[PDB]
């Protein structure tokens, strides 16, 4: 490892969670900023917001599971700063 | 073709139309566009412009 | 235009071209003399470009 | 120089999202979590490079060049020795 | 409702700072810095917050919205 | 668009336009727009076409 | 100690960039009495390090811009409520038919009444970011905003210059000096900073329509030469209030 | 109704913007950066401070930058010819003055840097210098801007 | 509808901003090798660390590419004159820009890495500097994404 | 009514004023900043009293900026030509004549400076010298003020 | 129907593929062997490990080859200009990167290898440089074959 | 009957006599301006008697603003092209008569004044010789002020 | 039917071949010439080896050759038009890729001769260095081929 | 009556016979003047002959003078175009064998000048090939006066 990157770990993991859960929160409140980001299709927009919000869903789950990546390199990363 | 932004006897408009003596007449043809043979169709073809 | 009337090109536009052109090329040849002697101007740090 | 820093600063943190963060989205849940990791992480590199280091030392500077000169130079002089106490301190 | 209470309010609360933050200081060699630094950031504050909040007031033009956008604001709120 | 005046002969031969079709006697101008393109009883008496000669002719009694 | 902060805090300001310079400035002030023992030859460190207080200090004030300007990298912040328009808002009977051509093509929001919610009580607005005309409302507000903030400061300034030629005992200074300077900066700025406040309050969407260019009535101002023509005027004998003040 | 080969002018606005001052920008950190290497060998302590050429370079980019937005969102189909030229005045303007600035920049930083070197005391004379170098990129933006909005 | 020649602008867009991102690439990368590879002579190790300009040059051509690809995934023959305007100053406007950011990695590339190995604290300096001239493209992008898609 | 295109004479107008007035002023500051900063490693008191050469050189770009400024102000969709003309030959009375006045300050402020330091009486003179040099940019202001408003 | 002159473009595009790589794969051809020729007094065995800067400049040439070849396949007498331009575009583009690519080759492979005949860690070096020389012709021949398939 | 466009020669005229009038007297100041300050270092009592090249120089900056103050004051909307025309010669014929007594200033300047500290007779010689060049600026005045007044 | 100076493109195309070949391959050999003659003062062993620089030039004139007279061969009164620009592609492709050869040829034939008086082991350098340079005439004459029998 | 342009050809006449001979006779002044500084320091006493190439260069202006002078009385707005170009013809013929003239003056002066101070039995050799050379001035005078008083 070396100290080097479990601090660089640390940065990332502190910096991917907070980004990532604030993505979460206004993927689940359906926040129109976040619209482009949804990869949705001109399908769509069929019947209604049905799979506009199964996606808000997905993208929501998406950060989750990036963030709980995020959070297994932040507890490597804080038993390597000490162990290098 | 032939196409002009003024056939016109004025010279505030180009003095196209000439005449060698005095005259009781004064004419202008804005954007003047004109044809006059192998035409086909009503349509005319692509013009020369006067300037 | 379904007649294919012609693009309406104005008179004076030899003078028009013949002003922007020569204006611009003036401009542009003032422009890029002046931008050529000062990039390719003497920087003069004489007292330490020999040590 | 406010106005104008404070634009370049917004859009280069746009495109910056735009172009590395939007390919991180997907439509299923484990393809899109895996991607996302490493998107973030060139991304925030990327950020810290060209934001946080070159727009951060810019806006500091100009921040300051308008103390020194364009607030400052009304009422300060700026002339003077330094006082420089003999110290110990100085080991 | 009046726009007059949130100006009234953010008066005040700066207001205080700027003034009631200096009474409140002690005597020592720091005094002048911490009332100069109350003072400052109430000002910087205050101006800043009034002029964004004071620009919002009456717009002359809307925001203009991409189609997929105005198609979603049929439904998501 | 003015519909432009079109001499027919066994097919069209002579096409003529203007944005303003205007003249004057002693000064005293006229605009003969309306009077001439697109009236499908406009009077061309006179005109002739030929493969190496042509004469548009428009006539206005009023 | 905080103008530097501040002015620093407008050109730099975004959230997040905000919180991450404050998590190191914290952990530079939190671990300091270890990391006062490193190495003195990395310059860098050695500079940031030194700055640990001030960088702490600009970053908290770059979270307030950021706050304010309402954006970290392009996205809103849910801390702020809304002032924005529903599509059952746009469907009062009145503009349905833009509603309708909104499914077809771009459209610009009103900002009229009965369909804008009315007066925003935060910063900007979150719709702001994801609209495609934001620059345009955001620059001429920036701008504005740039223009008064640095006028106050030079204001400061020459106040600045009146105690420190006061504490040396010099009047030829402050009468010759200090007196006319500060009256040539007011009487220029003060017309100027009048008349940004004032077409913030004077004018709405309704009035939008041939409403009066500032910058123009500000240059015109300056030449002494209004032409009795163009733009409207303002506001009522301002004719004779250009004229007192240049 | 308008012709076209009229959102081209407005167009050369934003593009000059751009790359005029980018152009000023690059010739204005080239000079110094070469200036700040080979005066580094013989003062390594002045890296950090001598970086002041290189951003006041740096700020002409991004004035070209705010008048290329400027103008770019004000472009549209059919723009009226006058607002199409004043886009290409301010375009020309910032992005000219942005390169003569970039010169001034470039010059006075690659002399500068080094005589500081020689002499620390030079320091503040060429940050004077710098204000009546990067005033011309402030002086096409002030110009575009009245240009861009008339 | 639009014009026969009406894509030839789109299509020059997308063509100047490959070609003139390659140029600016190109010359950040000849005089940075012509740099490295003088130096290296007296410094065999700096070789693995003095490839960062040419790494920076490379990433002007990257944003040649990036606006090259999005343009002319935007062309069409049915494209209207607008559009087509649109994206040719878009193609300058990155292409021009990146020669201009191109221009600046090269200079300071070359005398970044010659001073870097007569004294190795120049390393720092050199790479602020290299991020202040590769901006220069970054910012001709952000003009160019704006053009191509209003 | 009367003609469209009209604009772009008297817009060039205004670039060209402060396009060419930020060439003379880039110019003069550049040529005086060599001469300012190789000078103070000889003499480091004179830095302060030096700077003027820079300073004119600053105000050859705010009479290209008050030109400029007020022909934006003066320009109309609607301009007749004589207006329009009045406004290029403005701009370019100030711009060029700014250019020239620019040159003259420029290496006069260099070799004024780089005497001065060897013998302190030549202040005045390159103060008067200099005089002369910048009047220039003032005359050329007051052709272009004449036609402007004419 | 579409104009007669439409192929005219298209053929220009494919020539143009073809002609600048050969100028770019000449140019770093006429660098390298010079590079290696002059070398090779004094190291006689590096002369074969040498060659790799002249193969990726033949490279850039089979680049130019490529879309030369695509273009001149995809001709009719009929060609709609709107595919006609796509080909000038995309012979521009991969010629004038191939070019770059060549200029770059060029001058890194004869400072490379005069370079490395002083120094044997500079080959390792320079391999990289070079490639980020020849992705230029890459970043070139994709554009070329996004352009020719729209 | 009067034309449209008919400023354009009169106001190329104006502009014409102050520019180019302006870069004869700012190259009739540089050369003299050099002169003095290399010269005076070693001759401190020729500082104020050294300076007549510069306001000689001057002057031809001043033919040129009557001529072009002259002109401006004369113009009207729709002035006949005989003016006009008559306008534009007398603005060429000053301006560029300016010019050439301003190469030929600078020169009797440089030389003139250089060469007087090491021969104190020669100041009346450079006097008389720069009267000499000093009246072609007044030759090209006199055919103006014909001209603008036919 | 076909249009009057459509064929004027077809000949463009023929005598290009042979005009821009010729000049690669006159550049070719008068490199190559100095290059042998000036090394053949310590190496009379050479002088035969030596010539495949030369021969190598002399094949690009045989490429433009083959092209000029394929060309030719298929010229006449009737041609479409489309025909003769492809033709004009082909002289073109073909002319200026042996334009580019020759001046690779040239430059690789010069240094590679006198390095291999200095080491013989260079003369299969000297070979590979040039069949990349040679080949540049091959890919011209492929496209030329291509264009003018599509 | 006669066509609206007519009259400028007389007048670009007036301009040409007033700048060229100014040019000629201003090169002719520098020369001899800075002929006449060098010359100064070593043979003082001389000045005063050494005159005589400057005040020939200052006759040569009034060629041009006389002829500007012509011409310009003979303008009207109803000027038939053989007038017209008769003038031209006056103010070119005059115009550049004045400048000529002058560039003979100012070199034959300069060498006169310097080589009368080494050999006093020059001075005599000087006037007479000056003669020579102001005659070609006069003979442009003879045909100018021809041609504006035909």
């Amino acid at each position: 490892c070396g100290p080097k990157l479990a601090a660089c770990g640390i940065v990332l993991s502190a910096w991917g969670v907070i980004m990532l859960i604030m993505l979460g929160i206004f993927f689940n409140v359906h926040s129109a900023v976040l619209i482009e980001d949804v990869p949705f299709t001109e399908k769509d927009f069929e019947n209604g917001p049905q799979n506009i919000y199964n996606l808000y869903e997905q993208v929501s789950y998406n950060c989750f599971i990036a963030a709980g990546l995020y959070l297994l390199l932040g507890g490597f990363s804080f038993c390597q700063v000490r162990l290098n | 073709s032939f196409h002009c932004e003024y056939v016109s006897s004025l010279s505030k408009k180009g003095s196209l139309l000439v005449t060698n003596v005095p005259s009781l007449w004064q004419m202008t043809l804005h954007n003047f566009q004109i044809q006059a043979f192998n035409v086909t169709g009503e349509q005319f073809s692509y013009a020369s412009d006067c300037a | 235009s379904p007649y294919n009337l012609a693009y309406k090109y104005n008179l004076e536009y030899s003078v028009v071209f013949n002003l922007v052109l020569w204006i611009m090329t003036g401009l542009a040849l003032a422009v890029i003399i002046t931008s050529y002697n000062i990039w390719n101007m003497d920087p003069g740090y004489d007292s330490i470009i020999y040590r | 120089r406010l106005w104008a820093l404070s634009l370049a600063h917004a859009q280069l943190s746009e495109v910056l999202w735009t172009m590395v963060i939007h390919i991180g989205l997907h439509v299923r849940s484990l393809a899109g979590g895996l991607g996302l990791f490493f998107i973030f992480a060139a991304f925030a590199t990327l950020t810290v490079a060209i934001l946080l280091i070159m727009e951060g030392l810019s806006a500091f500077l100009h921040a300051l060049r308008l103390h020194w000169v364009e607030f400052q130079n009304k009422f300060y002089t700026g002339t003077g020795f330094k006082f420089l106490p003999f110290s110990f301190e100085h080991i | 409702h009046s726009f007059a209470l949130p100006v009234i309010i953010f008066t005040t609360f700066w207001g205080l700072i700027g003034i009631a933050g200096p009474w409140f200081v002690p005597k020592g060699p720091n005094r002048g810095v911490i009332i100069t630094m109350l003072v400052a950031t109430a000002v910087c504050c205050y101006l800043f917050w009034l002029i964004a909040i004071l620009a919002q007031l009456n717009p002359l033009f809307g925001p203009q919205l991409k189609n997929e956008t105005i198609w979603y604001v049929r439904f998501l709120w | 668009i003015h519909p432009p005046v079109s001499y027919n002969d066994t097919a069209p031969r002579i096409l003529f336009w203007a944005q303003n079709f205007s003249v004057a006697y002693k000064d005293e101008w006229k605009d003969l727009t309306s009077l001439t393109f697109g009236v499908e009883n406009l009077n061309l008496t006179g005109s002739f076409w030929n493969d190496s000669f042509a004469m548009l002719s428009l006539t206005y009694e009023p | 100690v905080i103008t530097f902060p501040f002015l620093f805090a407008v050109m730099f300001g975004d959230f997040g960039h905000g919180i991450l310079m404050t998590l190191f400035a914290v952990w530079m002030v939190l671990r300091e009495s270890r990391i006062l023992s490193q190495k003195n030859e990395n310059e860098m460190f050695s500079m940031v390090f030194s700055g640990r207080y001030i960088i702490l200090l600009m970053g908290l004030f770059s979270i307030y811009t950021g706050l304010i300007y309402n954006d970290c990298f392009s996205k809103s912040l849910n801390i702020f409520g809304s002032s924005w328009s529903v599509r059952p808002m746009f469907t009062i009977g009145n503009w349905t038919e833009e509603t309708l051509l909104g499914s077809s093509v771009l459209q610009l929001n009103p900002a009229i009444p009965g369909v804008f919610g009315g007066p925003y009580p935060f910063g900007i607005d979150p719709i702001w970011n994801i609209a495609t005309n934001k620059l345009t409302f955001l620059n001429s507000f920036k701008m504005k905003m740039s223009v008064i903030l640095g006028i106050i400061h030079m204001l400061f300034g020459v106040s600045l210059s009146l105690f420190n030629h006061i504490y040396f005992k010099k009047p030829l200074n402050i009468y010759f000096g200090f007196i006319p300077e500060i009256i040539f900066m007011s009487s220029l700025f003060g017309y100027l900073v009048i008349l940004i406040f004032y077409k913030w309050t004077a004018y709405d969407a309704h009035s939008s329509r041939n409403a009066p260019s500032l910058l123009i009535h500000f240059i015109n101002m300056f030449l002494f030469s209004y032409p009795e023509s163009g733009n409207a005027m303002l506001y009522s004998g301002q004719k004779g209030i250009q004229c007192f003040l240049i | 109704n308008n012709p076209e080969y009229s959102s081209f002018f407005g167009v050369m606005g934003a593009s000059s913007a751009m790359v005029f001052s980018a152009m000023g920008a690059a010739y204005g950190t080239a000079k110094s950066g070469t200036g700040i290497a080979a005066m580094s060998v013989m003062r390594p302590e002045l890296i950090m401070k001598s970086i002041i050429p290189v951003v006041m370079a740096g700020i002409i980019a991004i004035y070209g930058l705010v008048v290329a937005v400027l103008i770019a969102n004000s472009l549209t189909d059919g723009i009226t010819l006058y607002r199409s030229f004043l886009q290409l005045g301010a375009g020309l303007s910032v992005g000219l003055s942005g390169l003569a600035a970039g010169f001034a920049i470039g010059i006075v930083g690659d002399a500068g840097v080094r005589g500081t070197a020689q002499q620390p005391r030079l320091f503040v004379g060429m940050i004077l210098i710098l204000i009546f170098a990067e005033v011309l990129g402030l002086y096409g933006l002030i110009v575009a801007l009245i240009l861009s909005t008339k």
